[PDB]
């Protein structure tokens, strides 16, 4: 995403270490709700991945 | 050539029971909320004529 | 004169059940359309912002 | 609902040794064990730029 002005979010800021899975929960609709006006969306990557040993 | 001209008769939205209505042509037509980075903006002459150039 | 009387009240009493009914079926049918009508803009609301511009 | 163009060019690639480097393609299977590290990311733009990247 590009941003017009730097932005500081707190709260989606995550303790350090961050091991638990509840605190990452996400829905990048609402995300984007709240940053819409400084946020416009750029880049696309993704990969697929499936269970391995590790 | 009767192949092409079939294949484009099948993608025509005729006004009788087809295949492409009964099988989910995930949703057909949608208007698309566009989100996007601006259109580059580029003048057209000059890329046909390096291009013919080229 | 008795049972006369009893089937009378049959009579009514039906005529009251099926004009109820049936002023009963337009209100849910106008209901439904209001509530219909009342999504087509609860798109809206929900809609993301464009920022595509010429 | 909603498409946005991916205009900018983004380099995500996974480091599996040294020398050796797993590249994320749009549509790529990858293993969990290249994604055991952290990534490196290249895109290009001067200094004005304010931008931010999520996985």
């Amino acid at each position: 995403f590009k941003q017009d002005k730097r932005i500081d979010f707190s709260g989606d800021t995550r303790p350090s270490p961050c091991y638990q899975l509840a605190q990452r929960t996400f829905h990048t609709f609402d995300f984007y709700k709240k940053h819409q006006d400084a946020m416009t969306p750029a880049g696309l990557a993704f990969f697929q991945c499936r269970w391995d040993d590790s | 050539r009767y192949r092409r001209r079939a294949e484009q008769e099948a993608r025509k939205p005729h006004w009788w029971r087809t295949y492409r209505e009964h099988f989910g042509e995930e949703s057909g037509p949608k208007d698309r909320v566009d989100i996007g980075l601006p259109p580059p903006k580029v003048s057209r002459t000059q890329q046909l004529l390096e291009r013919k150039q080229a | 004169q008795l049972r006369r009387k009893a089937q009378r009240e049959k009579f009514a009493r039906r005529v009251v059940l099926l004009s109820q009914e049936m002023d009963a079926g337009l209100q849910a049918w106008q209901l439904r359309q209001q509530e219909k009508l009342q999504e087509e803009e609860g798109k809206q609301k929900n809609a993301l912002k464009s920022k595509g511009a010429l | 609902g909603a498409t946005f163009v991916p205009r900018v060019p983004l380099h995500v690639a996974y480091a599996v040794g040294e020398d050796d480097l797993m590249p994320v393609y749009h549509g790529n299977e990858v293993t969990p064990t290249e994604a055991a590290q952290a990534p490196e990311v290249t895109y290009e733009a001067d200094e004005g730029s304010l931008w931010t990247l999520l996985l």
